[PDB]
């Protein structure tokens, strides 16, 4: 049926008919994550009593925690959530490497500027993001906390600078900025300005003039060891079987086996020339395991025509005639080409009919069955050598033969526009 | 400045002639490819690598896959028919006779040696040893590659990615048997078995027929039979010495093997390139992105890998054309140099041709050509046409020459003073 | 979307033309061989072994066919034989006669 | 001669190496063709008066 | 005059192939332009990559 589907016809002629390969299916799934028990500090990070100013923004480090963000559902409501290098539906199945958290306060109509590739006051002189950024950006309104009846002026931002900032850099200088050609030398005056300025927040001002709280998270996903992981339960380790695995957020299928290579303390998994993962270190028991594919291949099918019969024989290129390495009925024969199942070996030598390989051919004959044999080169013969004996022919024959040679092939022309656009 | 060669000159004199007093028998070697390695490719294993999300998106390119596989199948069948056309001219195996006295002629080194496996000639044994093959058969089991993880052998690497090598139909022993039958027939019956049944004839008779073929009379052999037999023995000794002394002899066959291996290895290495995708690993993409966003990257990877496979197939087709031309030339030279003696110039060896012998080789054949070359010469005086009694008399077969007082007639390829 | 389709269809056409070029090269080789066969077996008697027939050559006839040509080669083959006894020459009056 | 490009071409340098190998093979073949046609004899004979 | 045709055809074929290779640089393969300097002048790296 496989060769029928390959040929896209319901009738099949005689031949050897290379099939696809030999494949094995997984039967089990395993998950291995490091053991972390403590919940991750959401209440400290998102929910602080005070937040920093945008120019003097804050950075915090997060490690050895479990990232279960479902505990924020009854506590917080968010107005903006966007992730860049990762899909938001895959966050429950991963582990994160070098997490940091940044926090500050801006206006309502300036939250759009916290994104790569932007321009403006905040993006130019206060806070800059890299073009190749991997992480998520969160924001939510904070009018009921950061506004006072008289007006709150504790939050500050920068207004003038000679040049734009580089990504993830901070300046807290207070030197006087000069606009005209007259030198300043301190003493703010006509063309001298104090660089920093203060927001003014009131509980009755417009939506775009209301304070917002912003948190930016950055991380690397796969390479390097990780200590912050999602809320997924772990299982036991299974060796020497084809299983589906999940090592620190990396998914695949294969067979796991103990390894001899030794990793340096800052390495987690390794690759080959094809950049495929072939080794991994178990998070719980610090041991090195190898990964090997399950499918290996080498299958072909020998058949006469479907009009004649429905019997077949199958050839496996690399097997010492046992259970197929990760269906024996009665007849098993071994050849230098491989193990042949479904044919009867015969000692007699005939003319080759269907070529198998390594000097073995097959044919269909008489109750009809498929036989395999060593092909006959021809009729054995010899010539007597005798030098004092010579032989000369006394009749001859006149004969005619036939020879067939192609000369030409069909001439064709193509119109691009009609074939492509039509 | 590169030297074309030693400058020389010939002194043209219209009343002089030079005729070779002596000659040599020289044998040379010639090396020709016949077939290449046969390969087949699995698309799904090379492109998707046992992922179910992939190969559900390859249903739009299975047609291109079928086309590629069709081309490779054609190449394989072509290689088999090339071997058939080169070696399977005769269907009558001629058993090697009991080694008899051939008049000093020594085919012991070109005939099979029973005291060794496979019953093959010592020269063929040396030729088989000189060329290396990076295949070591095809029996590599799953456990063999599973256990030998530390040794990163290339065969397991290219077999885990869907690239496999199929064995040729005719084994080495069968080809040795073909060659042995050819040599036995050509040393007993001469040129007869090419056209009609084989007729027995002495070897001195057959090679005296060869001398009559080149235009040199039989008496040159007959007065010097032992000398010429020793000469041919010396020539075959020169060939054994030349083959044994210089390791750098078989280059074209080795180049064919190396080219095939390099093509497969570069196909394996080209999996590390990302064709504008975020990564070259499907597992990473499927770990980080949801399906609607992963489809774009997977599509880029699929396009690139199909392009790589198509390039490989095109190169294979062109190389197959080259090997087909070489195989046709080998078949023609076999027919015209061991089934007969050729009047063509510089075809079965430099010089006036005598005969040829085949020896088997991996992916090719080696021809030992036996030629004729005149040795040192001596100048003489001649006349345009010796007129005796007013009617211009002309010789039938030779050329009239004189020492200065007497006139003699002699042929061209060899000096024969006769009246 | 239209650009994706355009690129794919151009690739298909280029593949077709490359295969046609290779096949045309093979057919040209066959045509040259056939031309030499005509010139050397139909306009003359060839001394080449196994070129204008399986044996000693006499002649050949051409016949036309769609996209090809069929050759009828008339050949000489020796029939049944008899063994005798031979020597290099005969010494009658002391001088070898060949 | 743009630096932003050829920093993105490290993913295709392999295909470039393949193309260059093919072209070099063609060049060596052309030289061998000329030598096989014209260099049959190594003794250069000078034309007589 | 029309005697040495095949040699001239070889020369013409090679020259025409090289000139066609030069002329193919004017096509944009679904991009906004066929000039790298134009793209690098108008767009930032993450958008110029495509
Ligand atoms: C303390 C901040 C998080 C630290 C650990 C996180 C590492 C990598 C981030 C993964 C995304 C989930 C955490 C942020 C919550 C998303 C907002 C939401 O639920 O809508
Ligand atoms: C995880 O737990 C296992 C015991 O179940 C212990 O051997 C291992 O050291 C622990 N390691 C981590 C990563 O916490
Ligand atoms: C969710 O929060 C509200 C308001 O703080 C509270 O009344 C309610 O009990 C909470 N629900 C749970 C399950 O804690
Ligand atoms: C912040 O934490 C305090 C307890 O310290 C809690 O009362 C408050 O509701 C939290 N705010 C949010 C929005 O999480
Ligand atoms: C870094 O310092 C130099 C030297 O003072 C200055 O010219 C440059 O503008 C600074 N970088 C930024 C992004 O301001
Ligand atoms: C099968 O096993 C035998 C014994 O180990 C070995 O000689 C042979 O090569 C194996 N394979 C084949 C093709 O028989
Ligand atoms: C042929 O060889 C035999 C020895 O094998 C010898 O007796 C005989 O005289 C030789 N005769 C001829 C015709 O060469
Ligand atoms: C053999 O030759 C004779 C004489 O020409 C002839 O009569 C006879 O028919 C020939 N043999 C055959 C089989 O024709
Ligand atoms: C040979 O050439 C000489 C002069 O070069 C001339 O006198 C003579 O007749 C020529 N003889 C023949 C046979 O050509
Ligand atoms: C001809 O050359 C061979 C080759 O060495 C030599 O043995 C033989 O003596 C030579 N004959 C004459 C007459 O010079
Ligand atoms: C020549 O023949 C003899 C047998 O008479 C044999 O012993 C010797 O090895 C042969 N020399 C070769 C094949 O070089
Ligand atoms: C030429 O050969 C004859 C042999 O018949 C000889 O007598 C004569 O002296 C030779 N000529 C010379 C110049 O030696």
């Amino acid at each position: 049926s496989e060769t029928k589907c390959t040929l896209k016809s319901f009738t099949v002629e005689k031949g050897i008919y290379q099939t696809s390969n030999f494949r094995v299916q997984p039967t089990e799934s395993i998950v291995r994550f490091p053991n972390i028990t403590n919940l991750c500090p959401f209440g400290e990070v998102f929910n602080a009593t005070t937040f920093a100013s945008v120019y003097a923004w804050n950075r915090k480090r997060i490690s050895n925690c479990v990232a279960d963000y479902s505990v924020l559902y009854n506590s917080t409501s968010f107005s903006t959530f966007k992730c860049y290098g990762v899909s938001p539906t895959k966050l429950n199945d991963l582990c994160f490497t070098n997490v940091y958290a940044d926090s500050f306060v801006v206006r309502g109509d300036e939250v759009r500027q916290i994104a790569p590739g932007q321009t403006g006051k905040i993006a130019d002189y206060n806070y800059k993001l890299p073009d190749d950024f991997t992480g998520c950006v969160i924001a939510w309104n904070s009018n009921n906390l950061d506004s006072k009846v008289g007006g709150n002026y504790n939050y500050l931002y920068r207004l003038f600078r000679k040049s734009n900032l580089k990504p993830f850099e901070r300046d807290i200088s207070t030197e006087i900025y000069q606009a005209g050609s007259t030198p300043c030398n301190g003493v703010e005056g006509f063309n001298c300005y104090f660089p920093l300025q203060s927001y003014g927040f009131h509980p009755t001002n417009g939506v775009g003039y209301q304070p917002y709280r912003v948190v930016v998270l950055s991380f690397e996903l796969l390479n390097a060891p990780a200590t912050v992981c999602g809320p997924k339960k772990s299982t036991n380790l299974i060796k020497n079987k084809c299983v589906n695995f999940n090592f620190n957020g990396l998914t695949g299928t294969g067979v796991l086996t103990e390894s001899n290579k030794k990793f340096l303390p800052f390495q987690q998994f390794g690759r080959d020339i094809a950049d495929t993962t072939d080794a991994v270190r178990d998070p719980q028991t610090l041991e090195i395991l190898d990964i090997t594919p399950c499918s290996f291949g080498g299958v072909s099918v020998i058949t006469p025509g479907t009009n004649a019969s429905n019997q077949v024989a199958v050839l496996y290129q690399d097997v010492n005639c046992t259970e197929v390495p990760v269906s024996t009925g009665s007849n098993v024969f071994q050849t230098r080409a491989g193990c042949l199942i479904g044919a009867e070996h015969v000692n007699n030598s005939y003319e080759c009919d269907i070529p198998i390989g390594a000097g073995i051919c097959a044919s269909y004959q008489t109750s009809q069955s498929i036989i395999a044999y060593t092909m006959s080169l021809g009729a054995e013969n010899s010539v007597a050598y005798s030098n004092n004996s010579i032989a000369i022919p006394t009749n001859f024959t006149i004969s005619v033969t036939t020879e067939i040679l192609p000369v030409s092939m069909t001439k064709t022309s193509v119109d691009c526009t009609m074939y492509i656009c039509g | 400045t590169m030297s074309l060669g030693a400058e020389n000159s010939v002194a043209y004199s219209n009343n002089s002639i030079a005729i070779p007093t002596n000659f040599t028998i020289s044998v040379t070697t010639e090396i020709l490819p016949v077939s290449m390695t046969k390969t087949s490719v699995d698309c799904t294993m090379y492109i998707c690598g046992d992922s179910t999300e992939c190969s559900n998106l390859l249903l739009q390119y299975g047609s291109f896959c079928t086309q590629l596989n069709r081309a490779l199948t054609g190449i394989a069948v072509e290689q088999d028919k090339n071997t058939q056309e080169v070696f399977a001219q005769v269907k009558q195996i001629y058993k090697t006779p009991q080694i008899k006295d051939f008049g000093g002629f020594n085919f012991s080194q070109i005939l099979p040696d029973p005291s060794k496996p496979s019953k093959r000639s010592p020269i063929e044994d040396l030729l088989f040893n000189k060329v290396t093959l990076a295949d070591a058969g095809f029996i590599k089991q799953y456990g063999d590659c599973l256990g030998d993880i530390a040794a990163r052998d290339l065969i397991c690497a290219q077999k885990f990615n869907g690239l496999t090598v199929l064995p040729p139909l005719l084994t080495d022993e069968m080809i040795a048997q073909y060659t042995s039958a050819l040599l036995a027939g050509t040393i007993t019956s001469g040129w007869t078995f090419g056209a009609g049944p084989a007729l027995q004839i002495p070897f001195p008779m057959q090679m005296a027929y060869r001398f009559n073929g080149i235009g040199v009379t039989q008496n040159v052999l007959y007065e010097n039979q032992k000398l010429i037999a020793n000469q041919f023995n010396s020539a075959i000794g020169k060939i054994q010495d030349s083959l044994s002394s210089t390791p750098s002899a078989l280059g074209k066959l080795q180049d064919v093997v190396n080219q095939n291996a390099q093509a497969l290895n570069t196909l394996v290495k080209q999996l590390s390139s990302n064709f504008g995708a975020i990564s070259s690993v499907l597992n990473d993409i499927l770990s980080r992105l949801d399906p609607p966003e992963a489809e774009v990257q997977i599509d880029r990877l699929i396009t690139g890998r199909l392009q790589s496979l198509q390039t490989y197939v095109t190169q294979q087709l062109i190389r197959a054309a080259e090997i087909r031309a070489s195989a046709n030339l080998a078949a023609t030279k076999m027919s015209e140099c061991v089934l007969g003696q050729s009047k063509r110039v510089d075809f079965c060896g430099k010089g006036y041709h005598l005969m040829s012998f085949p020896q088997s080789a991996p992916h090719g054949v080696v021809f030992l050509h036996v030629t004729y070359v005149p040795a040192q010469e001596k100048n003489f005086t001649t006349a345009p046409a010796i007129c005796h009694d007013g009617k211009a008399h002309f010789p039938r077969e030779g050329v009239f020459v004189s020492n200065g007082t007497h006139w003699f007639v002699t042929q061209r390829n060899f000096y024969e003073p006769q009246i």
